[PDB]
């Protein structure tokens, strides 16, 4: 008749590999720029002698034709 | 003779998963502020300095007529 | 003797992998945008009034006075 029991079975198969790691999240912005450059002073110097050339001018122009009468 | 044994124990834990991918770069940061314009102030004290400094030339100028 | 028993069950899966790294910071935005320069009629404007004062001015400092300005 019957000898006894069996030892017990094997350890069972190891399990499925682990899925990869989730997805990193996406990284801060940069910082702002620096400031743009601000405007020169010489677009205003520009038109200024222009002005003074022109009204100087205009100051012959007068005088010439106020002694002609023809102003 | 004899029944089999008892079942054997669980396997061992799986491998670990690779790594994650790292995330996206982010952005470029936003243009910076623009520069600054003329104020009506600073354009009056520019031409302020610039009469000054022709005071010469316009003197040469007004005596002209003549 | 009876036969070893079965072998257990399968482990449990492995562990996720190692969470992705947040992503590098981005860029530094590029420079503002200059400054808008005055425009020349708005230059005209600011500026016409005192070069005629002071044109005027030297005119009489010379002792070479002007046709009269506008009242």
């Amino acid at each position: 008749g019957s000898g006894p029991p069996g030892p017990p079975g094997p350890p069972g198969p190891p399990g499925a590999r682990g899925e990869p790691g989730n997805i990193g999240f996406p990284g801060p912005p940069g910082p702002p720029g620096p400031p743009g450059r601000d405007a020169t002073d010489q677009h205003i110097v520009d038109v200024a002698l222009k002005m003074l050339q022109e009204q100087l001018a205009e100051v012959a122009v007068s005088a010439k034709r106020e002694a002609l009468g023809a102003v | 003779s004899g029944p089999p044994g008892p079942p054997g124990p669980p396997g061992p834990p799986g491998a670990r998963g690779q790594a994650g991918v790292m995330g996206f770069p982010g952005p470029p940061g936003p243009p910076g502020p623009p520069g600054r314009a003329p104020t009506d102030q600073h354009i009056k004290q520019v031409c302020m300095r610039v009469i000054q400094e022709h005071f010469a030339e316009m003197a040469a100028s007004l005596k002209r007529p003549d | 003797s009876g036969p070893p028993g079965p072998p257990g069950p399968p482990g449990p899966p492995g562990a996720r992998g190692q969470a992705g790294v947040m992503g590098f910071p981005g860029p530094p935005g590029p420079p503002g945008p200059p400054g808008k320069e005055a425009s020349e009629q708005r230059i005209r404007e600011l500026c016409g009034g005192m070069i005629s004062e002071q044109i005027a001015q030297l005119a009489a400092h010379l002792r070479k006075p002007l046709a009269p300005g506008s009242i």
